[PDB]
């Protein structure tokens, strides 16, 4: 079965408006800010633990299904592919660390945060 | 300026080697894609790349040709897609509705003419 946390980040990215936030962003500057190494080391050690890590093949089918949503949902306000590239991937790790149950993880309490207040994750 | 927001090799991966790009130069060719329905374009462009490349964040974990190589590999099977190639900031036209294995090769030749290798 597809894990109810997943269905629930799906609920939120098919809202309406919720990517319309990113009509206010300096992309410029937040891809830097992501590509600078506080935040960049900090995605990648989200990203290495969770690589470690074994799914279930429902939950990553739906995971992709997601980080097309994501994908495609934000391209359709900027039309900015590097942008719709980072909230896909952050849409990946966010997804299975809700499915891993992760407690205190960076990438729900920051990067899922963000997208839920109306902010591009930097 | 117009912006796709598609840097090939990608500005994160190109950092620290010979082509490394800020996102301040708006001279550095970009891909826009073209056709109807660029959202599955950009899509499919950004799933190989995932594939092979891997995330967007982090540096990659090879060589330049590695990473010219890997570009060319997730966009083996892309043919159907066409893109430009040119300058947000207007400069430079590569290319007008190629595939992306082409622009892969467009770019290299326009880097190399400008010292970037």
């Amino acid at each position: 079965m597809i894990n109810n946390k997943l269905i629930e980040i799906d609920n939120c990215l098919s809202a309406p408006s919720f990517f319309d936030f990113l009509k206010s962003l300096n992309v410029d500057s937040a891809l830097d800010s992501r590509d600078e190494p506080e935040f960049d080391d900090c995605w990648m050690s989200e990203f290495n633990s969770l690589d470690k890590e074994s799914f279930q093949d429902d939950d990553i089918e739906f995971i992709d299904s997601l980080r097309e949503k994501a994908f495609k949902y934000s391209f359709r306000v900027i039309n900015n592919a590097e942008i719709s590239s980072r909230i896909s991937d952050d849409i990946e790790i966010i997804s299975k660390s809700f499915v891993l149950e992760k407690e205190n993880s960076w990438s729900i309490t920051h990067l899922w945060s963000s997208y839920k207040n109306g902010k591009f994750p930097e | 300026v117009s912006e796709s927001g598609h840097h090939v090799p990608a500005v994160r991966k190109s950092k620290g080697r010979p082509f490394e790009v800020s996102r301040f130069d708006k001279t550095r060719p970009t891909l826009f894609p073209r056709g109807e329905n660029p959202e599955h374009s950009a899509w499919r462009l950004h799933h190989a790349e995932r594939d092979v490349i891997g995330p967007r964040q982090g540096d990659f974990p090879g060589s330049d040709k590695e990473l010219f190589d890997a570009y060319r590999k997730a966009y083996s099977k892309l043919d159907d897609i066409r893109v430009d190639v040119k300058s947000p900031n207007g400069t430079y036209t590569l290319g007008t509705n190629v595939t992306p294995s082409k622009a892969v090769d467009l770019i290299e030749v326009w880097l190399k003419g400008q010292g970037l290798m």
